[PDB]
């Protein structure tokens, strides 16, 4: 549980860590092993760096799918719609 | 003859007294009443104050023979004066539906009489349009720039009303409605946006199928609709600029006094709670004497 705590955390904290700094974060012992978790845990290390930036897009993306979308914006036409109904009811 | 012309601003009594003098002729049923219009011109808006029926016969099966009575004009013109001697001259009514390619011949007779070159104000007499039910055209000679000749054709005008004083309280007087295309209320203006953008909606998609039908239809290239259509473009709007982010900020800016006036109402009707309040507060001690 620790280590998936941190990897939520890790999104914002930062955008580069190398590969040795991943692992001090993470809590292995092993380098391999630290590899091993990104697989799974959908971090893309290339060249032995990591990109958070390309992480958070996605997870925004999922969020900005979903049915909440007109009053989670709130438009700028919406508004005044409303304010408009309520004087004339 | 004068080339002044810009605008057509009309008077309502026209278009109502050439809506009668449709039917009391009855020249109706795909059968046009043409009569002469009155007005003042010489000027850049042409301002149309009366019309007069004329003695008028159309052979439907063709439109290019007609009777126009041409002595009864000048009859008419001198009992003009008296009416008012601003009166003058200055077209001829058509009675819709739309503009038609047996209405140039009908004009050269009409050139006779007009120092003005002869307005064709077409009174549509089933009243379609979302504007005036009027549109209003004038016939300009001109060059064509694509290797063909002279040619005599139809320019529209744009259609507007200006009004005495007179005739507006007439009409006022006349009418009953409170008007939903008009502004009023919170409400009535509700109404006009909604027409407005459907507005926009209708007339967008009329330029979609008349670019199509110049390569599907075989209309002509007709350079003088296509540049104006290049202008929209050029002044049409755009995003991410730093003029379209201080849209934003005045936004704020309007909204927040909307606020603030909200919430000054509300301190208002939060007093008439209490005073109400002390209305109840009477009324108790008199349920308990009785």
């Amino acid at each position: 549980a620790i280590r998936d705590e941190i990897a939520k955390n890790t999104e914002l904290s930062y955008d580069f860590l190398p590969l040795s700094n991943i692992k001090a974060l993470l809590f292995f012992n092993n380098e391999k092993e630290t590899e091993k978790f990104a697989l799974e845990r959908n971090w893309p290390i290339v060249n032995s760096k990591v990109y958070f930036n390309n992480q958070s897009k996605e997870k925004a993306d999922y969020e900005d799918e979903m049915m909440h979308e007109e009053d989670q914006k709130t438009n700028i036409i919406e508004k005044a719609m409303d304010y408009a109904i309520s004087i004339e009811n | 003859m004068s080339l002044q012309h810009e605008k057509v601003t009309i008077a309502p009594l026209v278009l109502l007294s050439a809506l009668d003098h449709y039917e009391r002729t009855q020249t109706k049923e795909n059968k046009r009443c043409v009569g002469v219009i009155l007005g003042d011109a010489n000027s850049s808006t042409i301002r149309v104050t009366n019309s007069f029926a004329l003695p008028f016969e159309e052979d439907e099966k063709n439109s290019d023979v007609w009777f126009l009575d041409h002595n009864y004009i000048e009859n008419m013109n001198e009992m003009c004066k008296k009416i008012n001697a601003k009166e003058k001259l200055i077209g001829w009514y058509h009675s819709g539906p739309k503009l038609r390619a047996s209405d140039l011949k009908i004009n050269e007779l009409f050139k006779k009489y007009t120092q003005n070159n002869p307005l064709l104000l077409i009174v549509d007499v089933k009243q379609q349009g979302v504007g005036l039910p009027t549109d209003a055209y004038v016939a300009i000679e001109q060059v064509k720039d694509d290797g063909t000749s002279t040619e005599k054709t139809f320019l529209h005008l744009p259609c507007t009303i200006e009004a005495e004083e007179a005739e507006e309280i007439g009409v006022e007087h006349l009418l009953r409605d409170v008007r939903d295309q008009a502004a009023g209320g919170l409400s009535i203006r509700l109404t006009n946006q909604l027409k407005s953008l459907k507005g926009l909606q209708s007339k967008l998609k009329d330029v979609v199928e008349y670019l199509d039908k110049v390569i599907n239809k075989e209309l002509p290239i007709n350079h003088t609709i296509l540049g104006k259509l290049q202008d929209v473009f050029n002044l049409l709007p755009n995003l991410g600029t730093p003029d379209d982010d201080e849209i934003d900020v005045e936004n704020h800016d309007r909204i927040n006094i909307s606020n603030n006036l909200q919430k000054a109402l509300t301190v208002k009707t939060n007093d008439e709670l209490m005073v109400i309040y002390i209305s109840n507060l009477v009324r108790s001690i008199i349920a308990f004497d009785d």
